RNA sequence: GUCUACGGCCAUACCACCCUGAACGCGCCCGAUCUCGUCUGAUCUCGGAAGCUAAGCAGGGUCGGGCCUGGUUAGUACUUGGAUGGGAGACCGCCUGGGAAUACCGGGUGCUGUAGGCUU
RNA sequence: ACCUGUCAAACGGUAACGCAGGUGUCCUAAGGCGAGCUCAGGGAGGACAGAAACCUCCCGUGGAGCAGAAGGGCAAAAGCU
RNA sequence: UUAGAGGUCUUGGGGCAUCUCAACCUAUUCUCAAACUUUAAAUGGGUAAGAAGCCCGGCUCGCUGGCGUGGAGCCGGGCG
RNA sequence: GGCCGCCCCUCCCACGGCGCGACCGCUCCGGGGCGGACUGUCCCCAGUGCGCCCCGGGCGUCGUCGCGCCGUCGGGUCCC
């Protein structure tokens, strides 16, 4: 069997990207994480403190605690047929804000304002998303130009 | 300093915009320069 | 075809496991009421008549007084599918109209001495066939000893569940696993 | 170029032995739990990608007005109080679907065919059709239609198959 | 049109060499009494203001290297799903969907935030 | 009983007396903090001096070092004083 | 890890003022990697797709603090 | 009573086609005068783009606006 070491098989997942080694950019320390917001966990090998375990790399959870340098996260982990909400402490360098939540919060805003505009204008507007409908009927003009006739090419044995 | 520390900003003066630096050459200029440098080399080697 | 059958049969009581003929007559009465009346009160009472004794815990007199003193509950009938027991920690009993399957002798004396009325479920049907003006009460269902032993195992970190212990003392399951000085304490 | 069709009829053509877990899940979302069961499916990018998962297990296409008529009239049943009830009177449709404006078998046929608002309710009301075996046989159940088989999207040929199974 | 102090993103910003730099500034520069530190006032620290844009720095240039971006490579390589397809095998073709990477060929060569100057 | 890379099929997990290896220690500093420096290597020079002594300038993205194996990480660093 | 080519400091060698080889450098070229990689799929894994939401008004704090700061908590109201 | 059945007609709308103008955006295969850079034909030379500046041409999916004309088992409880 193989070892139970904590960083076994993290040769590439905790390595820095090509020509992106060196000093950690300072805006990562300036990002502000409040209680209740959703963060992506991505371990950085430049900082060895507060490092998430490899099973949480690529996982997304929400902040439940804020400390001086770290953040507590409630992250779902699948364990042999059951999913449990783990609580892990990760330093700030290994997390970033999740853009999926930001997109949804924007859509709530444009929905509420479109309701207010619709009520004030006495109209009805579509607010639910819809899957890509079947393409509508349309005309295609030839512009007096015949379609080009394609034909399979003969076989040639190259080098 | 203790009696009057407030700073009065120097009043902005409108001035004529005069370029003190060279603007970047365009693609046409760069390509033309190679064309005449090539032609001069051919002409000079033909004369000699 | 392409279905599962392990949950087809719902496990619930459709009749009392009891052979008590008097309970069987009330089940006959409230089976008719649940069918021919749109009242959901008669449906709830019918279910509780089927239920076992552990699912019909005794209702203390003090708790019924607590729940019948809440605002808007005046001149309503307290309905208990179960036993009404006496609480000696209550010293003043107001007037209550209580319907129950069983009432202990001391509880019945205290309720009647206060000016209240005790009804059976056949008199409740005659007075309120729909269940109007009633407060449907229940005893604490998890208020018995077996539930102190249930749940997360005692030898598991954040568990406060009672172990099954033959006798209580310093020498009975207190050393290793319950103490940092003896192995560990989770 | 006509508008690409909005309605599909999907027939399960395979049995329930040795089905992969993902294909099994999609088939019960389409309510095709039995072989030669059929249903109408509204076509959009969400549903089409579902039909691509179960392609070897289904034979689907674009029904015409006669197909939707014969299916609903001859073996069309309703899901009334979780029961499979034959559509013998218009009262059964009106009691379950009349709040949406569907009160007769003609409204339900118009609702399915000219798919629009309330297609979800009208189609879910219909019990999944229990079609017979195709009279005349099949070509090859294990191969796609464009290879001389049975599976996949036979776009307009589905009506030939419906005439033989209904 | 530019600079300075502090920065954000960290080469479209780097590297090599050439040209130009008004005014403020930034420097090079002069000196060692004090503060401070050295084998050495070279560096560091301090006190300056005779000279200079030679250097740093800024802008531009190069059929420049690199970098960024796009074509091509190519519906190629690979790949989800399918068949009582082929082939002795090695492997290959088709149906249903996804779909790259060199060489090669083009275009570009920092944007910007706060505060304070010059272009009078 | 443990650790590194791979196996391992780009989340995690994954076997064989599979492959390549390491461990039962070592350190009052090689723990902690601050300051100041830049390493391997190469080119060109300088009395004895030469392929290798020490001095000086230049180039140097780390190709050195960070005690133990390996992987990751690191430059007015985590390296040296 | 294969082969030619163009230059030269050569603590290099050989045949003989030397001249060819070897060495080094530069620009090319053939072939490769489970324990190599700038690049990089398909199929994967995580999260989200609202009433436990959104938007107004107020109160509490011993935490934080240039501040009417910030953060959290609590009490009302409106919006399907 | 209404509609459809054949003839001058009649209005609006939809789809398609054909032209005519106006407006807008990109472009030069373009012209004319104002400043910067380029060339081993550089003084008499020869080019290269850039700002205002109005004429000329093209494209815009065949842009927007209208105007006409042609087609429809077209639509208007089959318009009047």
């Amino acid at each position: 069997t193989n070892t139970k070491g904590k960083r076994r098989g993290t040769r590439y997942m905790f390595s820095r990207p090509f020509r992106k080694h060196g000093v950690v950019p300072l805006a990562t320390y300036m990002r502000i994480y409040k209680k209740g917001d959703i963060v992506d966990i991505k371990g950085m090998g430049t900082v060895q403190k507060g490092m998430p375990h490899k099973c949480y790399h690529g996982k997304t959870g929400r902040v439940y605690n804020v400390t001086q340098h770290a953040v507590g996260i409630i992250v779902n982990k699948q364990v042999k047929g059951k999913i449990l909400a783990k609580r892990i402490n990760v330093r700030i360098e290994h997390i970033k804000h999740s853009k999926s939540r930001d997109s949804f919060l924007k859509r709530v805003k444009e929905n509420d304002q479109k309701k207010k505009e619709a009520k004030e204008k006495g109209t009805w507007v579509q607010l639910k998303r819809q899957p890509a409908p079947p393409r509508e009927a349309h005309f295609v003009r030839t512009n007096g130009k015949e379609p080009e006739l394609l034909e399979p090419i003969p076989y040639e044995f190259m080098a | 300093i203790r009696e009057n520390p407030v700073y009065e900003k120097k009043p902005k003066r409108e001035v004529k915009k005069k370029r003190w630096n060279r603007p970047k050459m365009s693609l046409a200029q760069k390509k033309d320069r190679v064309a005449q440098k090539k032609a001069s080399f051919l002409r000079a080697q033909e004369r000699a | 075809v392409d279905i599962r059958h392990n949950k087809d049969r719902k496990v619930r009581r459709k009749e009392p496991k009891s052979q008590d003929i008097y309970l069987r007559l009330l089940v006959k009465l409230y089976r008719f009421l649940a069918r021919r009346t749109n009242s959901t009160f008669n449906q709830v009472v019918l279910k509780r008549l089927f239920m076992s004794r552990t699912n019909r815990p005794p209702l203390s007199l003090s708790r019924m007084i607590r729940k019948m003193k809440l605002p808007g509950r005046e001149n309503k009938t307290a309905v208990v599918v179960g036993t009404v027991t006496d609480d000696v920690r209550i010293l003043e009993v107001p007037k209550l109209k209580v319907c129950a399957l069983r009432v202990s002798s001391r509880a019945r004396s205290r309720i009647l001495k206060a000016g209240g009325k005790i009804l059976t479920f056949d008199q409740l049907a005659l007075e309120s066939p729909k269940g109007r003006g009633t407060v449907l009460l229940s005893g604490p269902r998890k208020g018995r000893e077996v539930y102190r032993h249930f749940g997360k195992a005692p030898g598991t970190p954040h568990s406060h569940t009672k172990p099954y212990v033959r006798s209580k003392g310093r020498k009975f399951e207190r050393a290793r696993g319950r103490r940092a000085s003896r192995g560990y304490k989770n | 170029v006509p508008a690409e069709p909005k309605l599909a009829f999907v027939i399960r053509i395979r049995g329930i032995n040795g089905v992969s877990p993902k294909v099994r899940k999609v088939l019960q979302l389409l309510r095709l739990r039995q072989i030669f069961n059929g249903t109408f499916v509204k076509l959009n990018k969400a549903s089409i990608n579902m039909l691509r998962i179960v392609e070897p297990y289904i034979a689907w296409g674009y029904p015409n007005l006669k197909s939707v008529n014969e299916l609903i009239y001859k073996r069309g049943y309703g899901k009334i109080n979780k029961k499979r009830i034959a559509l013998t009177d218009n009262s059964l449709i009106a009691r379950s679907l009349g709040k949406f404006g569907i009160i007769c078998m003609e409204d339900l046929i118009h609702e399915i065919y000219t798919v629009g608002k309330r297609f979800k309710e009208a189609n879910n009301f219909l019990w999944p059709f229990k079609l017979s075996s195709p009279r005349g046989g099949m070509k090859k159940k294990t191969t796609h239609f464009v290879e001389g088989g049975d599976a996949g999207n036979r776009e307009d040929q589905i009506n030939r198959l419906i005439r033989r199974m209904n």
